[PDB]
């Protein structure tokens, strides 16, 4: 019981870290999504420019 | 041996609360994971269009 | 006694299953990101190439206008 | 029976510890993967900035060229 609890408390520490990492990851990907959105647009207006 | 059963029960309760907190964290992490993967798939398609587009610009310019 | 031991066990297993799905999400994430990174490398390249083309194209027209 | 129930208890208790020990491993693997991913995303973000910057120039020069023509 004392060891299981000890192993569980440690796992909680790593799961907290993993969670936080998952949340920051999602935000990064979203910000980059904004750029790509703009890139895709600027590229469409470069295609109709070359035509 | 009463205070002992008392401790064991306390630790067991802590271990359970910890496990439930971990379940909560994992749930929100999965939701973010799902949103992220969906965004990446979308982003993958946009980058493919961006690449085809750049080929056209580069080609018609020549 | 037994009911509690059963619940704690059950919760831990449910967590391990959930953590296995999360592990897979990250593995799949790294795969997708590395792949898109190669497509980004190329796009970056095609963009610089176009920049030089367009830059010369405008220079040509600017010179013409000048004379 | 009672002896068996204790067998079950020791069974579940032991399974919980091992599940926990496996989770510690899967989480560590996930984290490393997440870090590699973060590293890649950081480099890509900068690449995307130049890409965007290049496209701005392209649409700028193209408009100028078209104007000049």
């Amino acid at each position: 019981i004392e060891t299981r609890h000890s192993e569980i408390i440690k796992l909680e520490n790593s799961i907290r870290e993993l969670h936080d990492m998952f949340m920051d990851m999602a935000m990064l990907v979203e910000s980059q999504g904004e750029m790509i959105d703009r890139i895709e647009y600027n590229v469409e207006h470069a295609v109709d420019y070359v035509e | 041996l009463e205070e002992m059963q008392r401790r064991a029960d306390q630790l067991a309760d802590e271990s359970l609360e910890s496990t439930r907190r971990m379940l909560q964290l994992v749930e929100e992490s999965k939701d973010a994971g799902i949103r992220t993967l969906v965004m990446l798939d979308e982003q993958g398609e946009q980058l493919e269009r961006i690449e085809e587009g750049m080929d056209q610009i580069n080609k018609d310019m020549k």
